[PDB]
C-alpha cells in the first residue's frame, strides 16, 4: 500500500473504421503543483501499440522498463521477432492485466490505469483497459480519470456503438479526441496545454503525434463577466 | 437460523431451519443445514456457510481415511474431535462455526457433540444453536423425554424449529429432519414451514394469536 | 441529476433530466426538477430533492410578498440574494445546488448556487451528478449570440448527455424557456427518449388468485343522519 | 487562487486569476474573484467563496451604511470592518482577504487580512493558493512609485509564473485599476499570458 | 422605553359598550364609500379614488387590493390601517396556509384570519 | 441501529382505473424478535388513506398528528381534506423537523372527491415528494416491492384486478424480506366504497 | 432491570417481574418490586436503566392519581396506555431518554375485559394476549404461543407463567432471584405471595 | 488506505428448466456513477457443456472464470479427457473459492449446465465458497428486484386455483425454453428500468445436450 | 468457564469447579466437568477462554501422563506445578496466548501431605491453603480466611466449602448452576456426588 | 531546506542552503548538504537527514565498485542506482535528492529524484521545502549556457529568496562547482547573500 506522489491525469481513446487513436497531456503533477512539463505519457511498443498510462509516474516509469524488457526477451531466439512473432497489442496488454492484478493482490499495487491501443496482426482494432485494481474491460471508446467523465460523453457521441466504428473516419477520429483534449484543459485543473497523440493505422502504421497544444480556446466571453451576483461594475 | 439435535431412546434426531439472509434480504429458503458428512455421521450449519459446509465434508474425507486405514467405523468422538482440533488450529483467523456433530456407533450410542470456532467441544443430550435457538430450546425443554418414540422425537424437533421459524425473523422457509440410527441416519423430508404452520396450528390448538 | 442553464439572445433556458433516485434505485422515472420561484424567475435542484424543493418554496413565496408590498415584479437577483444568504446562515446542512434563471425588468439572467452559500455567474451552467457529461457537451458547442433554438437544442443536448453517460441521470429532457418581454413557457417532457419496450408477457392475474382470510367495508362517510 | 494588490504612484491596482476548483474540477474557469465594497475600495477574494462573499456582501452593506451617515470612508476604515467580521468570526470563516482603495489624500492603500483576522498594511500583497510560488518573484520585481504600465505588467508576470505553477490559479487575468481618473478593468487571456 | 402600555385601552363602559370599537365604526361611517357585489359567475367591489390633491397621482394610489390570485380587497375608513392590513392578510394567507397545504386559503378562512388580527388590536396591550 | 430498519414493514399504493389501492404488512419486531402480527400501517382520515413504515413509534406518533391536524382542517374549512392537499401537510409536517426527523416513509393514496381523479404520494423521512402515476413503495422490502411493481404493474386495472396485482406485489416482496410478513391487509379504494381485506401469507 | 412478564387471560392480566437488582458485581437486593399501581385497576411493571425506571414510574403514577382526583374517575387501562405511551414517544427526543420499558396490566370496568400492554422505551406500544421485554420473550414466547388460549383461568395462567419461569431459570444465564407474581382483575390488584 | 476492491455492478441470473438451463447477465460494466463499458461479456462458456459467471468485482470475477476455465483443461489432462460433470465443477470451484477463504474473490458465482441425467442444473456460491444446487438464482446489483418475481412466476408462489380460496396451490408445470427466456427477458427489462447500474445489453447462454447457444437483446441505455 | 475454587486441609485438597456452560444468550450445559486428573494424586481444575481451557488441560495431561509411562513414576505436585507455570509463562508471550487459570491440588505421596497451587494464564504460580480464579476469592476469602484451619477434617473442608458456595450463590449475578466437588488424598481422586 | 543543481556551459553547479531544523530548533545552522558520491557525480539532499544519508553512501559504495570494475560511471548510471533504493523502498523512505554530474562526453547533466522515486532529467532542477517559493523567480530568470558567474549569481539569488522565506532554510550558501577543470567548493555568507 502506497500513496501517488508524481502523477499523470486522463488517458483518452477511441476507435474508428481502420485502428486506434489515443491521447494523453505532458503534464507530471506534484498534488496541487504543476511540477514537469515535459514528461510523455504514451509509450510505443513496436510499431503496432501504445500503452497509456495515467496515475503515478515512478509506477509508470517502472512499467515503461517493463515494456521495454518485453521487447528484448520477445527477440530472444526468435527469427520472426520483427515478423510473425512479433509483440501482439493483445500479448502486451495480457502481460500488463496479470502484472496489475498479482501486484493489487499483494497489497502492493503499481497505482495506474493503463489503456493500451493498437492494431492486431489481423489488423483487428484493439483497445482495452487496465488499472491498480487489476480491473479490464473494452469499449469502442475508453478514458481515464476525468476523461471518463468529460471525453467519453463526447467520444461517445462520434462512436456509439460498435457498429458506428466502421463510419468513422480517421479525421473525424482525431478531431473529436483533439477537442477532448481541450475541454478536459478547460476543466481538469490538474491537465496542461500541452499533449501528445498517437494513431495506430492498419494501413499507415504507428503515427506518433508530439508537442501538440490546446488552441481555438473560447475566453472573450469572460470580459462580460463581473461580480458574483449584483455586482454591476 | 435455527438448528437442534438431541439424544433419546431411538437415537438422535436432528432438524434444521432452511433460510439464509444477507442483511434483511433473504438470500435463500432452501439452504441445507444438515451436512451429511458420511452415512452414519450427520452436522449442523450455523454461522458460516462455507466454514460448516468446507470444514465438515473436509471432515467426511478425514473420517473415511480413518475407516480405511483402521478397518474400524470412526467414533463420534473422535470424529467430532477432528473438527474441532483442526478449527482450533484457525483460531483468531476469523472462521465462524456453531455445530452438532451427530453419530450412533456400538460403543458409544447416540452421542451428540456441539463443536464450535472458538475450539468449544461438547458433549451432550440436546443442543440447539442460532439466532432462533432460544425459541426452540423451550419447545424442547418442556416436552423433551428420553422414552419418546421415534415418531413423537421427529415432531418435537419439527415444532421446535416452527416455533423459532415463527418468531425469529432470521429463520423459517422449510424444515429438514433427520432420525440418525445405529446403522446410519434416515432423511425424514422437507416441510413448508408456510403450510407447517396452518396444519399445526389447526391440528395442535397452538398459535391461537394468530388468525388463520 | 443533470440540470444545465444557458443564457441565449434575448433571454435564458434552463433544462434537467427526470430521474430521481434513491441509492441506486430510481423512485421516480418522470421527477419535474424545473421548479417555479416566480412566474419568470424559474430554478432547476440537486443535491438533497426536499432541501432543493424547499428552499425554493419559501423564497419564491417571500419573492411573491415581496413582489406585492413593492409592487413590482420580482428581480432574479433578490431571489438570489435570499437564497444564499438563507444556505450560508446553515452552513450548507440545507443540501441545496441550484441553478436559477429568469427574467426582469434588468434583463435576463442566469446564477448557479452551492450549498454553503456561494453563487457563480456565467452564460452557460450545469450542475448534478451528470455535470460533467453536460459541461462537456457546453464547452464543445457553446458560442455568443446564440438563439433561442440554437440554446434550447444545446441545453437539451447537454441533458442527453448526462441522461445516457451518468448512471445519477436519465429518463427526459424538461426544458422552460424565459425570454425578455414574453410569458416563460415550460416544456415538461420536451424529449422523451426512454420509453420502456412493451414486455414478452401479461402478468395480469386470473381473478380469486391471492387468498383471503377477511373481507369488510370501510366506513369513510360521516356519522349518518337518523 | 492566485490574488494580489499592488500600490503604484497613481493609486493601486488588483489582480486575480479566474479558476474555481472543486477538488480538482474546475467549476468556474471565468470567476470574478475582484469585488467592489465601495466605488474606489475593492477586495481580492481566497478561501472558502461562500464565506468571502457573505463577508463583502456585509462589509459593502456597512460601507453604504457609513456613506450615508458619514460621506466617503477610507480605505483603512474598509479593511476595519473585513477586520471585525473576520477577527470575531475566525472560528467559522477560512477567508483571505486583500483590501485595496484609493483615496485622494491617502492615495493606493493595500491591507492584507489573512486567516486569523490580523490586518497588515503593505506596499503590496499576495494571497491565495498560487502566491507561494511568486514571493521570490514579487520580492525581486516590485518597486515603490511604478507607472500604470509598469504596475500592470508586474502584476501580470507574477500571475503568469502563478497560475503557470498552481493547478488551482489559471483562466485569465483580471485587474481592477484604481485611481483619480476612476475604475478601469482590465483582462487578460492565456494566449497573452502563458507566452510571458 | 419598553412598551409599558401592556393593559387593555378598549374596555367595557357600564352601558356595556366597547367605547373604541364604536368609534373606530364611526370613523369607517365618516370613510369614502365603498361596495361588493356578488354575482352567479363572479364578485365585483369598488370605491371611489377620493384624490387628496389634484398634484397627486391616484393611480399610485391603492385601494383595492390583491390579496391573492383569487382575492381581493376593498375598504373604507382610515387608508393607512387598510395598508397594513393588506400587508399582514398577504403575509398570513402564506404562513399560516399556504407554505402548509401548498395552495391559497378559502375566501372564509383569509376573512378568519384577518378578522383575528382585527380582533387582537381590539383586546391586546 | 438503523431506526427506519429496526421494527420492519412495509407499504405499497397502486392506481387502477378510477380507483386506487394500497397495502401494507402487519408485521412490528425488535429486529430479529417478531412481536406483534396486527400492526397496521395504514390508516385513514375521511377518503384520503395514509401509510407509513419505518421506526413504529413514529409511525403512531404521525398517524396521530395527521389525526389531530385533519380534524382541525375539517372544522374550519367545512369539508374534509383531500389527496393532494394532504400529500403537502405531510411534507410540511415531515420538513419542519429537517434537523431531527421521523424516520418513516409515508405514502398517501385516496381519489380526490370533486374531480374523481385517482391519486397516490410518496416521501422520504424529510417530506420530499414522490408523485408518481402508476406506484408507491415503501418500507424494508422496498427494492423487492420496485421489482414486482415494475413487472407486475399495468395501467388502467379493474378493481378486482388490481387486488390481485397489489396483493402479489406486496406478498412475494415480503417473503424475500425477514422484516416484513405476519399478515397482510389490502384497501381498495373507489370514490365511495372502501373494501378491506386481510390476505393469507406464510407466517415465518 | 432484568425479566417482565405479562399475561392476559380470560377475566384478568397477570405480571410477573423479577426481585434481583444488581450493580454490576453484586446482588444488592432479593425482592424488589418492579412494579407501581397506577389506578385501582391498572398496574404497570418496568424495566430498564437504574433510576430512570423508578423515576418514571412514579411519575407516571403521580400524573394519574392527579387526573383520579380531578375528574373522581378512573381513566380505562387503553387511555393510561396512550398517555405513557406519549410520554416515551416525547422522551425519545429529549436531551437525556427516559431508558424504560415498560407493561401495563389493566382491567376495564366498562368494558369488563382484562387488558394487556407492552410499550418500550421508544413509546412503541402495543396491545398483547401476552408480553415481555428485553431477552425475556426470546425464551417464553415459543411456550406462550403453544400453550395459551384466550379462555384460560387465572389458575391455568399461573400455571403457564411457572412454566415460563423455569424454562427461564434453566436457560438464562442470569440469576434473576424468581418473580414477584400479581394479578389485576374486576376485584383490582392482588399479590401471588406464593410463586 | 489501498482497497483493493471494487464494485463493478451487474446482474446475472440463472434458471434451470427440465432438460436445459440458462446463464444471463447484463453486458453493462460501471464504476461509482460512469459506465466502463456497454458491451462486456461477463456470462462465458467454460467447456464441456458448462456455463459460469463470477459477478460483482470484475477483477476477481475474470480472475476465478480464469482459473476455472484452466482447471477444466488440468481435468482433461489428469483424466483421460474425462468429461467434467457439473456437480464435480460445482465441488471445485468450492475450493477455489475457499482456498481465498481469508482474501476472498469478491463475486456472486453462478455455473449452469446439464447434469449426469440429461436435467437442467444451475449452481449458486457465496464469495467463499458455499454452494448449492438450486432452480432459479438471481445474483448481482439487482438481485432484490429479481428474486421476488422469480418466486412467483416461475414457483407460483402466493398463487392459488381460482375458486378454491387458498387451499389448492396453482401446479408447478414446467415451462419450456421459449417461456424462461420470456421471464428473463422481463426480470432484466424491469430491473433496468429500476436499478441505475443495470442496463445496455442483455446476454443469454443456452446450455441443451445439442451444446452452447447465444442470444443477445438490447436494454435501454440510461 | 467461571468459578473454580480450592482448599488444602489436613490430609486432602479439595476442588470445587462449576457446571455451567455459557455461550453468550444461553447456558448451553449444567453438568462440565472443570477438571483433568493429570497422574493419580494430581488433579488440575480450570478456567478462561473458551477452547484453550480444554486444549490446555488435555495438553497438559498428555505430557504428564507421558512422563508417567516414560520414568514409571509419578511426578510430585510441585514438579508437575512448575512444569505447568512453564507452559503458561511460555505461553503468554507467545503469538496467541492460552487464556487460562489453573488450580493444582495434588497428594504428595513422598511427604505425605496435601498441596494446592494456584497459577494464572500469566504462569503467576503461587502454593495456598486456600485459592480461587476471577471473581470467585472476592466473595468467598472473607469467609476462608476466618474459618480456615489448617488441622481442619476432609468434612469440615467440605462444610466450609459449602459456606464459600452459598455466599457465591446468594450474590454473584450469574447462575452457575453449582458445583462439582473432587477431593485428592493419599488414596486418589474421587468425587463427591452429592453436593 | 532549500537546494538546486543548475547546468551552465561549462559544466552543472550544485547549491544549497546549510540549515538542518528539528521542529523550530535549528539542530544544525552549518550542515553540508552537497554530498560526494563520486569525484564528479555530487548530489543535494532533502527529506530525512537519515535516510539521505544512508541513500548516498550505498550509491558511493556501488559507484566505487562500479569503477573498480568499470571505470568511471555516467551522472545518468548514478541517478539509475539512486532511483533504484529510492523506488524500491519508497515505502520506508523520504528522500528527495537532486543528482548533479559532469562527463566530459555528456558535459553537464542533472536528475531530479523526488518522493516517489521517479527520475527527471532537467537542466536545472529546485528542490526542499524553500523550493516552493522560488518557482516563478527561477522559471523567469533562468537560462541555457550561462557562464560560470551567471550561474553563481543565479544560484546565489534564487536561494537567497528561498532562505528569506522559508524559516527552514538559512545559514550559509554552499556551492560545488562541476567543470572539466576539477571540483571547486564555494561558500557565500548572510551578510553577502542578504543585501541582494
Ligand atoms: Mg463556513
Ligand atoms: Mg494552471
Ligand atoms: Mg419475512
Ligand atoms: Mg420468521
Ligand atoms: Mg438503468
Amino acid at each position: 500500500t502506497q500513496q501517488p506522489i508524481v502523477t499523470g491525469t486522463s488517458v483518452i481513446s477511441m476507435k474508428y473504421d481502420n485502428g486506434v487513436i489515443i491521447a494523453a497531456d505532458n503534464l507530471g503533477s506534484y498534488g496541487s503543483l504543476l511540477r514537469f512539463n515535459g514528461v510523455e505519457r504514451l509509450i510505443p511498443v513496436g510499431d503496432n501499440t501504445v500503452v497509456g498510462i495515467s496515475g503515478d509516474i515512478s509506477d509508470m516509469q517502472h512499467i515503461e522498463r517493463l515494456l521495454k524488457d518485453l521487447v528484448t526477451e520477445n527477440a530472444y531466439d526468435n527469427p520472426l521477432a520483427d515478423a510473425e512473432e512479433a509483440l501482439e497489442p493483445s500479448y502486451i496488454f495480457e502481460y500488463l492485466a496479470t502484472v496489475m492484478y498479482q501486484r493489487r493482490s499483494k497489497m502492493n499495487p503499481l497505482w495506474n490505469a493503463i489503456i493500451v491501443a493498437g492494431v492486431q496482426s489481423n489488423g483487428d482494432q484493439f483497445l482495452r483497459y487496465v488499472n491498480l485494481l487489476g480491473v479490464t474491460y473494452s469499449s469502442p471508446t475508453l478514458a481515464t480519470g476525468f476523461g471518463a467523465h468529460m471525453a467519453n460523453p463526447l467520444l461517445r457521441k462520434v462512436v456509439d456503438r460498435e457498429s458506428d466504428i466502421p463510419k468513422t473516419t480517421v479525421q473525424v477520429a482525431e478531431e473529436a479526441i483533439v477537442n477532448a483534449m481541450r475541454v478536459l484543459y478547460y476543466r481538469d485543473a490538474r491537465s496542461s496545454r500541452n499533449f501528445s497523440l498517437a494513431i495506430i493505422d492498419k494501413n499507415t502504421g504507428l503515427t506518433f503525434k508530439k508537442n501538440l497544444q490546446v488552441e481555438n480556446m473560447k475566453w472573450d466571453f469572460a470580459k462580460d463577466i463581473k461580480g458574483y451576483g449584483t455586482q454591476k461594475i | 437460523t435455527t438448528t437442534l439435535a438431541f439424544r433419546f431412546q431411538g437415537g438422535i434426531i436432528v432438524a434444521v431451519d432452511s433460510r439464509a439472509t444477507a442483511g434483511n434480504w433473504v438470500a435463500s429458503q432452501t439452504v441445507k443445514k444438515v451436512i451429511e458428512i458420511n452415512p452414519f455421521l450427520l452436522g449442523t450449519m450455523a454461522g458460516g456457510s462455507a466454514d460448516c459446509q468446507f470444514w465438515e465434508t473436509w471432515l467426511g474425507s478425514q473420517c473415511r481415511l480413518h475407516e480405511l486405514r483402521e478397518k474400524e467405523r470412526i467414533s463420534v468422538a473422535a470424529a467430532s474431535k477432528i473438527l474441532s482440533n483442526l478449527v482450533y488450529q484457525y483460531k483468531g483467523a476469523g472462521l465462524s462455526m456453531g455445530t452438532m456433530i451427530c453419530g450412533y456407533t456400538r460403543k458409544e450410542g447416540p452421542t451428540i457433540y456441539y463443536v464450535d470456532s472458538d475450539g468449544t467441544r461438547l458433549k451432550g443430550d440436546i443442543f440447539c444453536v442460532g439466532s432462533g435457538q432460544t425459541f426452540a430450546y423451550g419447545v424442547l425443554d418442556s416436552n423433551y423425554k428420553w422414552d419418546l418414540s421415534v415418531e413423537d422425537a421427529l415432531y418435537l424437533g419439527k415444532r421446535s424449529i416452527l416455533a423459532a421459524a415463527h418468531r425469529d425473523a432470521y429463520s423459517g422457509g422449510s424444515v429438514n429432519l433427520y432420525h440418525v440410527t445405529e446403522d446410519g441416519w434416515i432423511y425424514h423430508g422437507n416441510h413448508d414451514v408456510g403450510e407447517l404452520f396452518w396444519k399445526v396450528k389447526e391440528e395442535e390448538g397452538s398459535f391461537n394469536n394468530v388468525i388463520g | 441529476t443533470t440540470i444545465v442553464g444557458v443564457k441565449f439572445n434575448n433571454g435564458v433556458v434552463i433544462a434537467a433530466d427526470t430521474r430521481s433516485t434513491q441509492g441506486p434505485i430510481v423512485a421516480d422515472k418522470n421527477c419535474a426538477k424545473l421548479h417555479r420561484i416566480s412566474p419568470k424567475i424559474w430554478c432547476a435542484g440537486a443535491g438533497t430533492a426536499a432541501d432543493t424543493e424547499a428552499v425554493t418554496q419559501l423564497i419564491g413565496s417571500n419573492i411573491e410578498l415581496h413582489s406585492l408590498y413593492t409592487s413590482r415584479e420580482p428581480r432574479v437577483v433578490s431571489a438570489l440574494q435570499m437564497l444564499k444568504q438563507h444556505l450560508f446562515k446553515y452552513q450548507g446542512h440545507i443540501g441545496a445546488y441550484l441553478i436559477v434563471a429568469g427574467v426582469d425588468p434588468t434583463g435576463s439572467h442566469l446564477f448557479s448556487i452551492h450549498a454553503h452559500g456561494s453563487t457563480d455567474v456565467g452564460y452557460y451552467l450545469s450542475l448534478g451528478s451528470g455535470s460533467l457529461a453536460a459541461m462537456a457537451v457546453l464547452e464543445s458547442h457553446w458560442k455568443q449570440d446564440l438563439t433561442k433554438e440554437e440554446a434550447i437544442k444545446l441545453a437539451s443536448d447537454a441533458i442527453q448527455a448526462g441522461i445516457w453517460n451518468d448512471l445519477g441521470s436519465g429518463s427526459n429532457v424538461d426544458v422552460c424557456v424565459m425570454e425578455i418581454g414574453k410569458d416563460a413557457e415550460y416544456l415538461r417532457n420536451y424529449l422523451t427518449p426512454n420509453v420502456r419496450e412493451e414486455k414478452q408477457k401479461s402478468y395480469k392475474f386470473p381473478r380469486g388468485t391471492t387468498a383471503v382470510l377477511k373481507e369488510s367495508i370501510v366506513n369513510i362517510c360521516d356519522i349518518q343522519e337518523e | 487562487t492566485s490574488i494580489m494588490a499592488v500600490t503604484f504612484k497613481d493609486g493601486v491596482i488588483l489582480g486575480a486569476d479566474s479558476r474555481t476548483t472543486t477538488g480538482a474540477y474546475i467549476a468556474n474557469r471565468v470567476t470574478d474573484k475582484l469585488t467592489r465594497v465601495h466605488d474606489k475600495i475593492w477586495c481580492c477574494r481566497s478561501g472558502s467563496a461562500a464565506d468571502t462573499q457573505a463577508i463583502a456582501d456585509i462589509v459593502q452593506y456597512h460601507l453604504e451604511l457609513y456613506t450615508s451617515q458619514y460621506g466617503t470612508p477610507s480605505t483603512e476604515t474598509a479593511a476595519s470592518v473585513f477586520k471585525e467580521l473576520c477577527y470575531e468570526n475566525k472560528d467559522n470563516l477560512t477567508a483571505g482577504i486583500i483590501v485595496a482603495g484609493y483615496d485622494d489624500k491617502n492615495k493606493g492603500e493595500v491591507y492584507t487580512i489573512p486567516l486569523g483576522g490580523s490586518v497588515h498594511k503593505l506596499p503590496y500583497a499576495i494571497a491565495g493558493s498560487g502566491s507561494t510560488f511568486i514571493y521570490g518573484y514579487c520580492d525581486k520585481n516590485f518597486r515603490e512609485n511604478m507607472s500604470k504600465e509598469e504596475t500592470v505588467d508586474f502584476i501580470k508576470h507574477s500571475l503568469s509564473q502563478a497560475i503557470k505553477w498552481d493547478g488551482s490559479s489559471g483562466g485569465v487575468i483580471r485587474m481592477v485599476v484604481l485611481t483619480a481618473a476612476g475604475v478601469e478593468r482590465l483582462i487578460f487571456y492565456p494566449d497573452e499570458y502563458e507566452q510571458l | 422605553m419598553t412598551d409599558r402600555y401592556s393593559f387593555s385601552l378598549t374596555t367595557f363602559s357600564p352601558s356595556g359598550k366597547l367605547g373604541q370599537i364604536d368609534y373606530a365604526l364611526t370613523a369607517v361611517k365618516q370613510g369614502v364609500t365603498s361596495l361588493g357585489i356578488k354575482a352567479t359567475n363572479g364578485v365585483v367591489i369598488a370605491t371611489e379614488k377620493k384624490s387628496s390633491s389634484p398634484l397627486a397621482m391616484s393611480e399610485t394610489l391603492s385601494k383595492v387590493s390583491l390579496l391573492t390570485p383569487d382575492i381581493g380587497a376593498v375598504y373604507s375608513g382610515m387608508g393607512p390601517d387598510y395598508r397594513v392590513l393588506v400587508d399582514k392578510s398577504r403575509k398570513v394567507a402564506h404562513t399560516s396556509y399556504k407554505r402548509i397545504y401548498g395552495e391559497y386559503p378559502p375566501t372564509k378562512l383569509l376573512v378568519s384570519e384577518v378578522a383575528k388580527i382585527m380582533q387582537e388590536a381590539t383586546q391586546s396591550g | 441501529s438503523d431506526p427506519s430498519s429496526i421494527n420492519g414493514g412495509i407499504v405499497v399504493a397502486m392506481t387502477g382505473k378510477d380507483c386506487v389501492a394500497i397495502a401494507c404488512d402487519l408485521r412490528l419486531g425488535s429486529q430479529s424478535l417478531g412481536v406483534s402480527n396486527k400492526f397496521e400501517k395504514i390508516f385513514h382520515y375521511g377518503h384520503v388513506f395514509l401509510g407509513i413504515t419505518g421506526l413504529a413509534t413514529d409511525v403512531t406518533t404521525l398517524n396521530e398528528m395527521f389525526r389531530y391536524k385533519t380534524n382541525l382542517y375539517k372544522l374550519k374549512e367545512e369539508r374534509a381534506i383531500e389527496p393532494e392537499t394532504f400529500t403537502q401537510l405531510v411534507s410540511s409536517s415531515l420538513y419542519e423537523r429537517r434537523f431531527g426527523p421521523y424516520f418513516v416513509g409515508p405514502v398517501v393514496a385516496g381519489i380526490n372527491s370533486k374531480s374523481g381523479k385517482p391519486f397516490i404520494a410518496g416521501f422520504d423521512l424529510i417530506g420530499c415528494i414522490d408523485e408518481a402515476k402508476d406506484f408507491i413503495v415503501s418500507g424494508t422490502a422496498s427494492d423487492q416491492l420496485f421489482g414486482m411493481c415494475e413487472s407486475l404493474y399495468e395501467p388502467n386495472l379493474e378493481p378486482e384486478d388490481l387486488f390481485e396485482t397489489i396483493s402479489q406485489a406486496l406478498l412475494n416482496a415480503a417473503d424475500r424480506d425477514a422484516l416484513s410478513g405476519w399478515g397482510a391487509v389490502v384497501y381498495i379504494i373507489k370514490k365511495d366504497e372502501v373494501v378491506k381485506r386481510y390476505l393469507k401469507m406464510r407466517q415465518d | 432491570m432484568d425479566i417482565i412478564l405479562g399475561i392476559r387471560v380470560q377475566d384478568s392480566v397477570i405480571l410477573a417481574s423479577s426481585k434481583a437488582v444488581t450493580r454490576g458485581i453484586s446482588v444488592l437486593k432479593d425482592s424488589d418490586d418492579k412494579t407501581r399501581q397506577l389506578s385501582p385497576h391498572t398496574l404497570m411493571s418496568f424495566a430498564g436503566e437504574a433510576g430512570d425506571t423508578v423515576q418514571f414510574a412514579e411519575y407516571i403514577q403521580a400524573n394519574i392519581q392527579l387526573y383520579s382526583i380531578r375528574e373522581d374517575y378512573e381513566l380505562s387501562p387503553q387511555a393510561v396506555s396512550s398517555f405513557v405511551r406519549q410520554e416515551l414517544a416525547k422522551s425519545i427526543r429529549s436531551r437525556r431518554p427516559y431508558q424504560v420499558n415498560v407493561l401495563i396490566g389493566g382491567y376495564d370496568k366498562k368494558k369488563n375485559k382484562p387488558e394487556l400492554y407492552q410499550i418500550d422505551y421508544l413509546g412503541t406500544k402495543v396491545e398483547l394476549p401476552y408480553g415481555a421485554h428485553g431477552y425475556s420473550g426470546f425464551y417464553t414466547f415459543s411456550l406462550l404461543d403453544h400453550h395459551y388460549r384466550p379462555d384460560m383461568t387465572t389458575e391455568e395462567g399461573l400455571d403457564l407463567l411457572k412454566l415460563c419461569v423455569q424454562e427461564l431459570e434453566k436457560r438464562m444465564p442470569m440469576d434473576f432471584k424468581g418473580v414477584i407474581v400479581k394479578i389485576v382483575d374486576k376485584d383490582g390488584i392482588r399479590q401471588v405471595d406464593d410463586f | 488506505q489501498f482497497n483493493p476492491y471494487g464494485d463493478n455492478g451487474g446482474t446475472i441470473l440463472g434458471i434451470a428448466g427440465e432438460d436445459f438451463a440458462v446463464l444471463a447477465g447484463d453486458t453493462r460494466n460501471i464504476t461509482d456513477y460512469s459506465i466502463n463499458s456497454r458491451y462486456e461479456p461477463k456470462v462465458f462458456d467454460c467447456g464441456d457443456n458448462i456455463v459460469m459467471s463470477a459477478n460483482g468485482f470484475a477483477a476477481d470475477g475474470d480472475a476465478l472464470v480464469k482459473r476455472f476455465k484452466n482447471s477444466v483443461k488440468w481435468y482433461h489432462f489428469d483424466h483421460n479427457d474425462k468429461k467434467l460433470s457439473i456437480n464435480s465443477a460445482a465441488r471445485n470451484i468450492q475450493h477455489l473459492l475457499y482456498g481465498k477463504r481469508f482474501f476472498p474473490y469478491y463475486v456472486h458465482t453462478i455455473i449452469a449446465g446439464l447434469d449426469e441425467d440429461g436435467k437442467g442444473a444451475v449452481y449458486s456460491f457465496d464469495p467463499v465458497g458455499s454452494y448449492e444446487r438450486e432452480q432459479c438464482r438471481a445474483g448481482g446489483a439487482a438481485a432484490s428486484l429479481i428474486m421476488p418475481f422469480l418466486d412467483n412466476q416461475v414457483n407460483f408462489k402466493n398463487q392459488y386455483e381460482p375458486g378454491t380460496n387458498g387451499k389448492v396451490k396453482k401446479p408447478l408445470k414446467y415451462l419450456s425454453v421459449e417461456e424462461v427466456i420470456k421471464l428473463v427477458r422481463d426480470s432484466f427489462t424491469s430491473a433496468t428500468e429500476r436499478h441505475i447500474q443495470v442496463g445496455d445489453g442483455l446476454e443469454i447462454l443456452i446450455v441443451t445436450k445439442d451444446g452452447v447457444r447465444k442470444e443477445f437483446y438490447e436494454l435501454k441505455r440510461d
